[PDB]
């Protein structure tokens, strides 16, 4: 299929390229040489920002994960058939884009509580 | 033949009223407006897309309906009893006068 | 800074006149197009033409100005010129130099600044 | 039921972005001496059911190409030779209506105690008279700038360079063929790099660019706005054969301790005007087709082509970089006809060309480049792939449209080659509802 | 609370900010431009040094972990109440600072043995 | 006591503006005893 | 400015070779003028200099 | 060498001098 070939696929079908998409995120001070050095630094920092967040969430090492945060109607009141089966990921990301920070903040807090609580129970 | 037609040419409004100045655009397109006083250079009031020009303290506004762009003057502030002109790219209108 | 406008002399028919306008380096180098207009007394506003500040390319509002008027610009001296040949009584008018900095494409033509203006009088 | 938040990484979505692009490619050429190779082949992914807005008039890839050509040009030119010691009075008469002059001058030698009178051959367009004596001349730009001679080892061949995205980014390409320059493109694909684009310096005609697939495509941000450039992209090229048939000698003198300066030396044989030979039938068929397409943008008026009334010589004449030489060709004859709605379809068209050695691309204030003399004879040839046109205002209600060669802004040529591309960033992380906690 | 706001908290209470602290570890050759390039490189290398060590230890992906290394009296002979409940982390780190390398070396060796042994048992 | 204008060393002016600040590094990793293996 | 009082700092007040830094909690106003109406003139001292 | 006399107790002076132009001649 190829990189972003799943862009027009439904969200569900599109899970078939999660690895493929992940792979494209990672790959003498002359005019071109300076630009190339900056490009390498940028690529590394971007890669690590995603990994750090997945590290905070109980997600690192996986392409798909779940945490204890419920999904409510103010974000979406559609059935999964009208989300996963009748929309592409770009359509979806735009539909709920005003909640990106909210959901991410909820994920971090819930995960923080889950790790703290599980570890205390193991120590207790 | 006539690219831009000026209407009504002359208005008379007391202070406190609202002026309505307008021009018809041949072949449509965007239309901007300028204010002039005798002996002075003209200044931009509004963009052809109705954005207000910098320097205007919210006295001027307008919109376009098909070919006709209308500019209005809030409460006929006395300082604005000026001659007004329409512009559509390379063409200018004939000009509108304000009396009391 | 308001465009500095020179000229305002009196000419006999058949004479030529050179009119120029000046600005500061900071305004000139942020301006894409310099326009010239004419306002004969009681006649309203007529567009004459333009000079592109980058190439010196020109255009006109009439084939007659194209034939008699030479327009240009100067990059080191932040000025612009309108050289009018073949003056007649019908050319008596106030002339103005004005700037367009609006590299806004399809938005339209705008004048950010009009200069003071000059009166050219042609008579016998 | 109830839904839970699930997180997916590797989501095939993107946002508009501007990032820094780097070079790749398939002689010490100023553009390629310190760069990287392209992949054996680009890959292409067709983004079925994806529609996206493109805008050739707001493409930041054009702005980067502009910045890079200036910086690369300057890096190559900087470590060469300053000509300041040569800003002395020249004494000459001509050797083709006085075009070439043989000038003596008084220049201090590498020995600080000695001066050597010397000679150099110059083209008329690079010098000006001094104090009205009809014999004394000065380099035309020395009063305000530092003139630097390019190193003779530097090649100016416009080797095509591919622009490539850094990891985390992608370039989307529009495949509509007849795309008008903006709005949605309904057939798009993902690539890693653009095709190679040749950094050709030109003014009126677009040389060695790409051709349109189906028809001549004429693009303008607003055809109604007479102040904007109209870019004409042809689907068939027109052939142009350029020659400077003068057998030259390269001569060198020193202008200091290791500072070599190259001038035109003794001319072998007689002096002849440089010329560009354009096939007439091809030019005539091309114009017919351009006019048909221009007519479609206006109310079916007669179209006439005319020459510019002004602008710098670099703008008015059509210029280009040939076999390292700089040509200024009289294009008036190429735009001297009226075409009609009921019009339908053998020899050569010849453009006399002038030569200049002191030029200033991109108008660097206070700087100019001096081209080296080239010995032997020069021949080059190019493909005409497009035109930069403008439109004559003041013609409302005149019943005809009048067009003239426009151009001169190098970014208008890059807007053609980078026409089909947009830069986006990849945003691999996102959320959706699920059934499981 | 905020970054390092737990600095005066007891070690136990301070576990409430482990995520917060982790987050602050990750975020044209002009004078400032050169310094900025070096700053980006430094930040990345520091982040990765911590991740590599947690990767060696069976800790990566978690904020809290345990390995098979006992804690003896030469390091601390205090009850947990006089460690976790009556000290801040700075006080603690200073109290046992002479064993940082020892404990870390013991963690690596024990972990190396744990991974080697578990994997052999799975293969056998 | 007799006092005179001094100064002239630009660093003495910067010592005033930077008076309240110190630079530290974060050391996020450490160990402690627990009850569980 | 200092928040409560003029704060006077020195590494060692006893050492007469060290700088004493006085930080005020209230500023003092200084108005400076060079009342000469000048012309900027330029000459060239080389090719673009 | 600058050549001058003063134009405020001699504080400002107007000095002539011999300087080579961009024209080397
Ligand atoms: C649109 O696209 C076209 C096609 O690419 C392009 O035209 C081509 O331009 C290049 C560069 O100017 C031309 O290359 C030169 O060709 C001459 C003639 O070579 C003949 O003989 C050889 C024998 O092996 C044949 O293979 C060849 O086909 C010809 O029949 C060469 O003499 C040139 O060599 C010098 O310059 C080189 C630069 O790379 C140096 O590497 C080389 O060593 C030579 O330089 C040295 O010797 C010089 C002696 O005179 C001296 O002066 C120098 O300082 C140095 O010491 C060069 O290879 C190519 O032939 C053109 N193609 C055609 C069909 O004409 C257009 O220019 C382009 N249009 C625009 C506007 O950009
Ligand atoms: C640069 O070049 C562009 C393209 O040529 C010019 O764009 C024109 O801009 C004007 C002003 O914005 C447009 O005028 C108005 O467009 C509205 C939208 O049109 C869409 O929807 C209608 C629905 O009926 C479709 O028919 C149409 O094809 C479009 O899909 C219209 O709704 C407006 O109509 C008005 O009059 C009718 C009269 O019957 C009323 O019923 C309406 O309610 C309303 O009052 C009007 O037409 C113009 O259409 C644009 N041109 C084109 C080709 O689209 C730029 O203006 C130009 N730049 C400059 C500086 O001139
Ligand atoms: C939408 O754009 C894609 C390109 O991104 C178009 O697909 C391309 O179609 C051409 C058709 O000529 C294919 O060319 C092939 O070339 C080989 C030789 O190299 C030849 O043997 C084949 O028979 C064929 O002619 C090209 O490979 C193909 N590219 C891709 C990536 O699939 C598509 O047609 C466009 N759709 C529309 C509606 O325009
Ligand atoms: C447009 O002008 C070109 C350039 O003059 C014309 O092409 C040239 O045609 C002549 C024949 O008339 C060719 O002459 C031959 O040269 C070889 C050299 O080895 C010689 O052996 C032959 O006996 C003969 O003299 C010439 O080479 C050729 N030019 C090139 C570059 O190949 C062209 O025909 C003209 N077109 C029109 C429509 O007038
Ligand atoms: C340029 O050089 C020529 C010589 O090549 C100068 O002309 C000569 O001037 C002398 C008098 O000084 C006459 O006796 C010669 O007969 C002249 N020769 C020729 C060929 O005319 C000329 O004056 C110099 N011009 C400048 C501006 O320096
Ligand atoms: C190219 O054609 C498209 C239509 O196929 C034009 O798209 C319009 O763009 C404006 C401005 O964004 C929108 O308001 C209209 O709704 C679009 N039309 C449609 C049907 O969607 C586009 O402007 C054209 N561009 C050029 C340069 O001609
Ligand atoms: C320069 O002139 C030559 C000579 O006519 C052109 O070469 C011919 O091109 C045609 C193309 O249809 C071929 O059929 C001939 O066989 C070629 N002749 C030879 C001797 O090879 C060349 O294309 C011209 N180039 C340009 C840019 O005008
Ligand atoms: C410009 O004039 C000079 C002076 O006559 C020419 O140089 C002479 O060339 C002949 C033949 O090669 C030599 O015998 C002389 O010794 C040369 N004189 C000097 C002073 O160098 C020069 O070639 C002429 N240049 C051109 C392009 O015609
Ligand atoms: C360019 O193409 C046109 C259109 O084919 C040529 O027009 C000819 O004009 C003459 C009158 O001057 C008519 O008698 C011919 O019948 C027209 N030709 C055709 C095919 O209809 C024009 O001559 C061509 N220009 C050149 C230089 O060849
Ligand atoms: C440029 O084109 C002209 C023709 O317009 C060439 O001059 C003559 O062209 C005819 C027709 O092709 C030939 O029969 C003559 O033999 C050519 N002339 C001469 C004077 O010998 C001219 O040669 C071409 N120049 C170049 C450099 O290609
Ligand atoms: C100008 O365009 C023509 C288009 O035909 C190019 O000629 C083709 O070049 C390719 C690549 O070398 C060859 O595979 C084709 O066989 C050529 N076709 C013909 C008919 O000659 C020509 O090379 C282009 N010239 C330039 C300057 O790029
Ligand atoms: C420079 O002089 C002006 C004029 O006296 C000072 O401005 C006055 O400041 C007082 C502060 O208490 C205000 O109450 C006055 O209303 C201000 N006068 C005007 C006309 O605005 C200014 O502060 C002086 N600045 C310095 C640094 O000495
Ligand atoms: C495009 O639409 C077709 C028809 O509904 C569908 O089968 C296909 O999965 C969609 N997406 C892609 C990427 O082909
Ligand atoms: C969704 O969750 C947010 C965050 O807790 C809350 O503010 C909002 O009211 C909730 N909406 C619904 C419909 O439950
Ligand atoms: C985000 O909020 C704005 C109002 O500020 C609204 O116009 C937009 O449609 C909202 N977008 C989404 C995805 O909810
Ligand atoms: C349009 O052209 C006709 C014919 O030359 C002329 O009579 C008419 O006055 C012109 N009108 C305008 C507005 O230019
Ligand atoms: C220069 O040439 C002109 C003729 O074009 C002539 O009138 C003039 O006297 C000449 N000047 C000198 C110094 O020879
Ligand atoms: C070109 O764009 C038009 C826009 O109206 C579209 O209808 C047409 O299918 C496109 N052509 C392609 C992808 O070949
Ligand atoms: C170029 O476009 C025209 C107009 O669509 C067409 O008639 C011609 O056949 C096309 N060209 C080539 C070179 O095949
Ligand atoms: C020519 O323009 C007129 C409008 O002035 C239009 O009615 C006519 O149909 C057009 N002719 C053609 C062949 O398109
Ligand atoms: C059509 O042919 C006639 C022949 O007399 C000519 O005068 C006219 O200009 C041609 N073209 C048009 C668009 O009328
Ligand atoms: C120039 O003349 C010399 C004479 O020795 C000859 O060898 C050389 O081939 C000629 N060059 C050209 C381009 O004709
Ligand atoms: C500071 O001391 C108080 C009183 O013992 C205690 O309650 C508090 O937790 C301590 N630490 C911090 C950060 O407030
Ligand atoms: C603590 O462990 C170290 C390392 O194995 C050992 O050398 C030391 O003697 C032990 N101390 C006590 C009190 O057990
Ligand atoms: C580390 O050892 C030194 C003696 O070399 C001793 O003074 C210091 O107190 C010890 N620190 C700790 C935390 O044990
Ligand atoms: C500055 O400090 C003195 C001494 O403490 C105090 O009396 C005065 O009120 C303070 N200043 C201001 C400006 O309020």
């Amino acid at each position: 299929l190829g990189f972003l070939g799943a862009a027009g696929s439904t969200m569900g079908a599109a899970s078939m390229t999660l690895t493929v998409q992940a792979r494209q995120l990672l790959s003498k001070l002359t005019v071109w040489g300076i630009k190339q050095l900056q490009a390498r630094v940028l690529a590394v920092e971007r890669y690590l920002k995603d990994q750090q967040l997945l590290g905070i969430w109980g997600c690192s090492g996986k392409l798909i994960c779940c945490t204890a945060v419920p999904w409510n109607a103010s974000w979406s009141n559609k059935s999964l058939d009208n989300i996963w089966n009748n929309m592409t990921w770009m359509e979806w990301e735009k539909e709920i884009s005003n909640y990106t920070n909210l959901i991410y903040n909820l994920i971090e807090e819930s995960q923080n509580q889950q790790e703290k609580n599980e570890q205390e129970l193991l120590e207790l | 033949e006539i690219v831009l037609t000026q209407s009504p040419g002359t208005l008379s409004l007391s202070p406190g009223e609202t002026a309505s100045l307008s021009c018809t655009a041949a072949s449509y397109g965007h239309m901007t407006w300028y204010q002039k006083k005798p002996g002075q250079p003209p200044k931009l009031l509004i963009f052809a897309t109705s954005k207000r020009a910098s320097g205007i303290p919210d006295r001027f506004s307008g919109s376009q309906f098909g070919k006709q762009y209308t500019l209005t003057i809030t409460r006929m502030e006395p300082e604005d009893f000026a001659r007004y002109y329409c512009q559509q790219l390379e063409f200018f209108g004939q000009g509108t006068r304000l009396e009391i | 800074v308001q465009l500095v406008q020179s000229g305002s002399g009196v000419k006999k028919p058949g004479a030529s006149v050179r009119v120029s306008c000046w600005t500061s380096e900071d305004i000139f180098e942020r301006t894409e197009l310099i326009h010239w207009v004419r306002q004969a007394p009681g006649q309203g506003l007529e567009w004459i033409g333009w000079v592109k500040t980058v190439t010196g390319a020109v255009n006109f509002g009439s084939p007659d100005f194209r034939q008699r008027v030479s327009l240009t610009r100067d990059r080191d001296l932040f000025t612009a010129h309108m050289d009018i040949r073949g003056l007649t009584q019908g050319d008596t008018a106030t002339y103005f130099c004005a700037r367009q900095k609006f590299y806004t494409g399809g938005q339209g033509w705008y004048f950010d600044l009009w200069g003071r203006g000059t009166l050219i009088v042609v008579s016998s | 039921e109830e839904l839970w938040v699930t997180v997916y990484y590797g989501v095939p979505v993107w946002k508009e972005a501007t990032t820094t692009l780097f070079c790749a490619s398939d002689r010490n050429v100023w553009a390629t001496h310190a760069c990287v190779p392209t992949d054996p082949s680009p890959q292409e992914v067709v983004l079925a059911n994806v529609t996206e807005n493109f805008n050739m008039w707001k493409n930041n890839m054009v702005e980067q190409m502009h910045e890079d050509i200036i910086s690369l040009w300057d890096q190559s030119l900087k470590p060469c030779v300053k000509l300041t010691p040569l800003c002395v009075t020249l004494n000459c008469t001509d050797l083709e209506k006085g075009e070439i002059k043989n000038c003596s001058f008084n220049i201090t030698t590498s020995v600080r105690d000695k001066m050597q009178k010397e000679y150099a051959t110059f083209y008329k367009l690079d010098i000006v008279p001094i104090d009205n004596d009809n014999n004394s001349y000065r380099l035309i730009n020395c009063n305000t700038s530092v003139i630097t001679q390019a190193c003779p080892k530097v090649s100016f061949e416009p080797i095509p360079i591919h622009y490539c995205a850094p990891a985390g980014f992608a370039i989307l390409k529009c495949n509509n063929k007849t795309f008008n320059g903006t709005g949605p493109c309904t057939n798009v694909s993902t690539v890693q790099c653009t095709h190679g684009i040749r950094p050709v310096v030109s003014t009126q005609l677009l040389l060695n660019g790409s051709l349109a697939e189906e028809e001549i495509v004429i693009r303008s941000e607003n055809f109604t706005d007479n102040a904007k450039t109209i870019i004409v992209q042809l689907n068939e090229s027109v052939e142009i054969n350029c020659t400077r048939p003068n057998n030259n000698t390269r001569k060198s003198i020193h202008i200091g301790p290791g500072r070599w300066f190259y001038t035109t030396g003794q001319i072998i044989g007689n002096i002849r005007q440089a010329h560009c030979n354009i096939s007439r039938a091809k030019w005539n068929n091309t114009l017919h087709k351009i006019v048909k397409k221009l007519r479609e943008q206006f109310r079916n008026k007669t179209i006439v082509f005319k020459q510019s009334s002004g602008g710098d010589p670099e703008i008015v004449m059509h210029s280009f970089n040939c076999g390292g030489e700089f040509f200024y060709c009289n294009s008036t004859q190429l735009f001297n006809s009226t075409w009609y709605g009921n019009e339908s379809s053998e020899g050569n068209i010849t453009l006399p060309c002038r030569i200049k050695q002191i030029i200033n691309l991109w108008q660097e204030v206070g700087k100019a480049m001096y081209a080296p003399p080239i010995g032997g004879q020069i021949r080059c040839s190019s493909n005409i792939t497009g035109l930069l046109l403008t439109r004559d205002g003041g013609n409302n209600n005149i019943t005809t449209e009048i067009f003239r060669p426009g151009g001169g802004d190098m970014r208008d040529n890059w807007r053609s080659e980078l026409y089909k591309y947009k830069v986006v960033k990849i945003e691999p992380l996102g959320v959706a509802p699920t059934k499981c906690k």
